């Protein structure tokens, strides 16, 4: 694909960043309902 | 010196050689010089099997 | 945890998105092999001949 | 320009095991991605710049 003008762009948020958001949501739910 | 008839036309195989088509294309001796699928001026830098 | 570990199709919905996008790109590239009525799919062949 | 085959890219030595009758390889886009050098018989990989 690459060599025919077709490319792929990276996400703005990384998998680590997404995991961090998820952790924050879980931490909130558990400690503060 | 001698050519073949049209009913029993002669096939000469040309191979294993370096061609030069500028001697033919730039010759005024030919009344007809019609190429199909290839341009006479580009024929001088192509290869064939 | 066990259900997901032992069920290959559990995440089919996410895999389907990946597969559909891959299918579209592969199709797009393969179309470069089509002549579309031209003598050759390769542009360089046309220009050189 | 390899035996009439024109293009642009980076040439490197290939590890592809060509058979004696094969001069080039092709990709799914119908582009050439490897050639045999007409004089050294070395197989070269072709990768766009
Ligand atoms: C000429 O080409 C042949 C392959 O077709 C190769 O084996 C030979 O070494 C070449 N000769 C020279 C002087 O490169």
């Amino acid at each position: 694909q690459k060599f025919n003008g077709l490319t792929v762009l990276p996400p703005l948020l990384t998998d680590e960043m997404i995991a961090q958001y998820t952790s924050a949501l879980l931490a909130g739910t558990i400690t503060s309902g | 010196t001698r050519f073949a008839s049209v009913y029993a036309w002669n096939r000469k195989r040309i191979s294993n050689c370096v061609a030069d088509y500028s001697v033919l294309y730039n010759s005024a001796s030919f009344s007809t010089f019609k190429c199909y699928g290839v341009c006479p001026t580009k024929l001088n830098d192509l290869c064939f099997t | 945890q066990d259900s997901l570990s032992s069920t290959p199709s559990a995440l089919g919905k996410l895999q389907d998105v990946v597969n559909q996008n891959a299918q579209a790109l592969n199709t797009l590239v393969k179309q470069l092999s089509s002549n579309f009525g031209a003598i050759s799919s390769v542009l360089n062949d046309i220009l050189s001949r | 320009n390899f035996n009439g085959l024109t293009g642009t890219g980076v040439l490197t030595e290939s590890n592809k095991k060509f058979l004696p009758f094969q001069q080039f390889g092709r990709d799914i886009a119908d582009t050439t991605d490897a050639v045999r050098d007409p004089q050294t018989l070395e197989i070269l990989d072709i990768t766009p710049c």
